[PDB]
């Protein structure tokens, strides 16, 4: 399946200026949009190639999304003071509101899940339920928001976007961005070798330039899986729009040939098996 | 209560010398969002570009900071991160094979 | 498009 997701962060800056508001959109693992409220006359801006064509495909796209983000930044600067009062916090400290919303779509452009979720200082605050008719508030302070949103009928407007508009734009981005988004790039894999002592040696299994981010790297010894024994770094961006990961075992010297690295990724034909 | 940034320093492409490359400092898993990230050439600061702030499912932020860089057969590259979860800035050196 | 934003 494919997903369109937006990530909002807003935070107060006591003693330095107004609150800051940053928005980024993503189709799957590719960022296509940003907004930063700290620019003079902040505009929504393209972060992926196919977005430099939306101006001729939808002549109003930038103006209405700019407008939308600017109102969002204004709404949350007030939301920061509302929520701070809910928790009876002073104006001295900085605090953070985050929002994550978007849609998961399977084949034939059909909606799987919609979601809209908010965090305050990094903890769950309020979330739209899977049925998109209702809200879950994480604590008593967030029930202030729940009652407001329920009375005002906001879940229905959220559902309207998530079911109609979120889906339609996922499709448009997928199609207009076919070459970037619909690709699956295999990893480029190799094994390096570092000894530490004479009874032990580090074997590091590398995966470079793959898209999407989803990947599994597994080390086996004689077919028995070494997951509990290995060192996996968290998958990292390569900076060109793909990702890197490595897995490493420390193995008895001389026995290198009894360890295999299994690599699974969505655009490999078959899971690969590598040795040194 | 702040969340401490994890920090990876690496090169986009497997490093050979004479090749101008891209040095990445990827810092992730942290909170609150205010943070400072620089790359340093032999201890002295560089000029880089920084990704747009985003966050993961657990609400922790991640940033990528990157610049053009040319390796040497010996020369020293590091990334300095300051965050409220740290008593002072941390500096992590870019090494050969990680 | 961005969704609408609702006031906490």
């Amino acid at each position: 399946f494919h997903s369109l997701r937006y990530f909002y962060t807003a935070w107060s800056r006591p003693g330095s200026g107004e609150p800051r508001f940053v928005a980024v959109g993503y189709v799957d693992d590719t960022q296509f949009v940003r907004f930063d409220s700290d620019n003079a006359s902040p505009r929504a801006e393209p972060r992926a190639p196919w977005m430099d064509l939306v101006e001729q495909q939808d002549p109003q796209y930038w103006d209405r999304n700019t407008r939308n983000a600017r109102d969002a930044a204004q709404t949350y600067r007030v939301g920061l003071d509302n929520v701070r009062g809910y928790y009876n916090q002073s104006e001295a400290g900085s605090h953070t509101i985050q929002r994550m919303y978007g849609c998961d779509v399977g084949p034939h452009g059909r909606l799987l899940r919609g979601y809209d979720q908010l965090a305050y200082d990094g903890a769950d605050y309020i979330a739209l339920n899977e049925d998109l008719r209702s809200w879950t508030a994480a604590d008593l302070a967030a029930q202030n928001t729940r009652r407001k949103w329920e009375e005002a009928g906001y879940a229905e407007r959220d559902r309207a976007y998530l079911e109609g508009e979120c889906v339609e734009w996922l499709l448009k981005h997928l199609e207009n961005g076919r070459e970037t988004l619909l690709r699956a790039d295999p990893p480029k894999t190799h094994i390096t070798h570092h000894p530490i002592s004479d009874r032990e040696v580090t074997l590091r299994c590398w995966a470079l330039g793959f898209y999407p981010e989803e990947i599994t790297l597994t080390w086996q010894h004689d077919g028995e899986d070494q997951t509990q024994e290995m060192e996996l770094v968290e998958t990292r961006p390569d900076g060109n729009g793909a990702f890197q990961k490595w897995a490493a075992l420390v193995v008895p010297s001389g026995e290198e040939q009894r360890y295999t690295c299994h690599v699974q990724h969505e655009g490999l034909p078959q899971p690969l098996t590598l040795r040194w | 209560e702040p969340r401490t940034p994890k920090i990876q320093v690496y090169s986009r492409h497997p490093a050979e010398n004479g090749k101008p490359n891209y040095l990445n400092c990827y810092v992730y898993g942290f909170h609150p969002p205010q943070i400072e990230i620089d790359l340093l050439k032999n201890g002295q600061k560089m000029k880089t570009e920084q990704s747009d702030l985003s966050f993961s499912k657990d609400w922790s932020f991640y940033l990528l900071v990157h610049t053009d860089f040319t390796p040497s057969t010996v020369d020293e590259y590091s990334c300095r991160v300051n965050h409220s979860s740290l008593a002072a800035p941390h500096m992590v050196k870019w090494d050969r094979n990680n | 498009d961005f969704a609408n934003t609702f006031l906490p």
